RNA sequence: CAGCUG
């Protein structure tokens, strides 16, 4: 569960999410017709007053059995068009992002650890 | 069969500005092969992607889930996921700033 | 005599015949993959087929923190930190996509439920993935490790200082004052330790199930 | 093939390369400072020499040749 | 400066020898890539970065962690 | 506003 206004912990090479400040970015919106978020769900996130679209990859809520259960709610920054902003994600992403149809392959082009 | 060889033949006859492949070792769970390709402009990427996906659809692999052209809306970076293969069409500058094959080689050795 | 704790049934009123079916079926799955003895402190490597992938194996390593559930669906959850993220995976013991589960380091931690490694320093949940399997003396008791861990700042994911958990593997007096003791020991419940009727006399069922497991030949 | 053959092939390859301008085209056209060449660029140059004649230059003598007369002598005596 | 320029020579040799018969990829593109890799970033750094680039090159040769077929 | 709270 990554609802609205959950303190997100971005993991991307992009400095947009690395500018230090006491405002850890909090999710603005979730595009599931319900306001609960899960793996690989487009959300709107606020970073230093800037709105952006983001991809949930790993969260603390225990989902299906054979996917991981991370510590804090990791997200990936994606520009409005769809090009992912970062180029190196330090933390690992689940494989389960690959399953269904949708705009999820282009963020598989960064993961150094398909855990 | 719609293996890599026929794909690169289609790319060569269409004359994409660059073609290249990277192999996925079986100890990585992503896919079997990662074909980095680059055409001239977004129209060229559109046309070559449409031709290759249509040939794949008609020739074989009817009893499996269909194939989606990732990122056609975005005019610079496209992807397609096959059963074992995955192919990525790159803009020149986008390819440079990303440098995917570097990571695929230096998975845990360079930033 | 060791019986994997997911063979002894939860107390209840479900009738035996289901349990007999479960026991015979899970035993007849043991004969295609031996499930090694492993405890709530041991370290394990799991290798599982990736149906997400085109039939390639996927490996993982970590410390088992909970042995939960009975019957053909029982599971074990193992935690490990990587790149600063503490990932826990719950693996279903009898799933048709676990190839081999090998005891990298058999060791029985002091407690019976290591759910507090979510609130200890990552040093206690760090394990290099490619480590090599430590051997064990076959015919002697398993190690009883005692690493009474050091705690992160106070707001833990639960309140482990409570005594109903009965945790013994956390350093309190090192980072706790007696004020916490005399405010958290009103909820101590002496009577419950000596309640002479909550106790599950899980002995006779143990003998019967041992007979049944023997007779699978 | 022939001494003159390897000589003219070496000259043609040296002309072919782009970063070096064939101003002087003798057997004494120095490499390092005169033509602005580094050790890795030297390995690149000798690789360019291999692709039409050679192909079996080991990794022992790739940073001392210092002049195309030595290139020609190497191709001559290697056969 | 580096661990050894001879090691650079040998790994460059192996990479380019496997590049002579690089069938699936493009020879010109790989030539440009190897130039951009082993020339710009292997010239004028401290020995630590020299060794980091050397390790990068030996891995790029090895192909265990992703081979350029 | 830092973070805790049914």
């Amino acid at each position: 569960a990554i609802q609205k206004m959950t303190r997100v912990r971005v993991v991307d090479n992009s400095a947009l999410g690395n500018s230090p400040y006491h405002r850890a970015p909090r999710c603005i919106h979730v595009y599931k017709k319900n306001g609960v978020g899960k793996v690989g769900d487009q959300i709107l996130l606020a970073i230093k007053g800037q709105k952006k679209k983001a991809l949930i990859v790993g969260h603390c809520m225990p989902g299906p059995r054979m996917t991981p259960r991370f510590d804090s709610n990791n997200v990936v920054l994606i520009e409005d068009n769809g090009n992912p902003v970062g180029t190196r994600i330090k933390t690992p992403i689940p494989t389960s992002l690959r399953k269904r149809e949708g705009e999820y392959s282009k963020v598989l082009a960064i993961a150094q650890n398909f855990v | 069969k719609f293996d890599i060889d026929m794909m690169v033949s289609l790319l060569r006859q269409e004359n994409a500005r660059d073609i290249c492949v990277i192999q996925v070792p079986p100890e990585m769970r992503y896919t079997d092969y990662f074909v980095i390709v680059s055409g001239t402009s977004t129209r060229h990427l559109h046309a070559m992607a449409f031709y290759v996906v249509k040939m794949y659809k008609h020739l074989k692999c009817k009893r499996d889930p269909h194939v989606k052209i990732e990122g056609k809306d975005t005019d610079d970076w496209l992807c397609v996921d096959f059963g074992s293969m995955v192919i990525h069409l790159m803009l020149p500058e986008t390819r440079e700033i990303y440098e995917l094959e570097k990571l695929w080689t230096l998975r845990s050795y360079d930033d | 005599r060791f019986l994997s704790p997911e063979f002894i049934p939860r107390r209840g009123r479900t009738d035996p015949l289901k349990f007999q079916i479960e026991r015979k079926d899970m035993l007849e799955r043991r004969k295609v993959l031996h499930i090694p003895e492993f405890y709530v402190g041991s370290i394990l490597r799991v290798t599982t087929a990736d149906p997400y992938a085109s039939g390639k194996i996927s490996q993982f390593l970590g410390i088992c923190i909970q042995r939960s559930g009975r019957g053909l669906g029982a599971t074990f959850i193992l935690r490990n930190v990587i790149e600063g993220q503490g990932v826990e995976i719950c693996f279903e013991l009898y799933n048709p996509r676990v190839q081999e589960i090998q005891v990298v380091k058999l060791e029985k931690r002091l407690d019976d439920s290591l759910l507090y490694l979510r609130d200890a320093l990552p040093e206690y949940s760090t394990f290099d993935v490619n480590m090599k399997p430590v051997v064990q003396e076959p015919n002697q008791k398993v190690p009883v490790n005692e690493l009474k861990v050091k705690m992160k700042p106070k707001p833990w994911s639960k309140r482990w200082e409570r005594p109903n958990f009965n945790i013994k593997g956390i350093r309190f007096d090192l980072c706790l004052t007696e004020q916490q003791m005399k405010e958290a020991q009103k909820w101590n419940q002496p009577w419950l330790e000596f309640d002479m009727m909550r106790e599950y006399d899980t002995s006779k069922i143990e003998a019967a199930i041992w007979k049944e497991i023997e007779a699978s030949k | 093939l022939t001494l003159e053959g390897i000589q003219d092939r070496v000259l043609y390859v040296l002309k072919l390369y782009d970063k070096i301008d064939p101003e002087k085209l003798s057997v004494n056209s120095h490499f390092m400072k005169d033509l602005g060449l580094d050790s890795l660029d030297q390995v690149e140059i000798i690789m360019a020499m291999e692709d039409e004649f050679g192909f079996e230059i080991p990794d022992i003598d790739a940073e001392k040749l210092m002049c195309p007369q030595e290139i020609v002598d190497y191709i001559a005596d290697k056969k | 400066a580096p661990w050894s320029r001879e090691a650079v020579l040998s790994l460059y040799r192996a990479l380019l020898r496997q590049g002579r018969q690089l069938r699936y990829t493009d020879r010109d593109f790989y030539f440009a890539s190897i130039r951009r890799e082993f020339r710009k970033n292997q010239k004028l750094e401290d020995a630590e970065a020299r060794e980091r680039q050397l390790e990068k090159g030996l891995v790029f040769l090895n192909g265990k962690l992703g081979r350029i077929i």
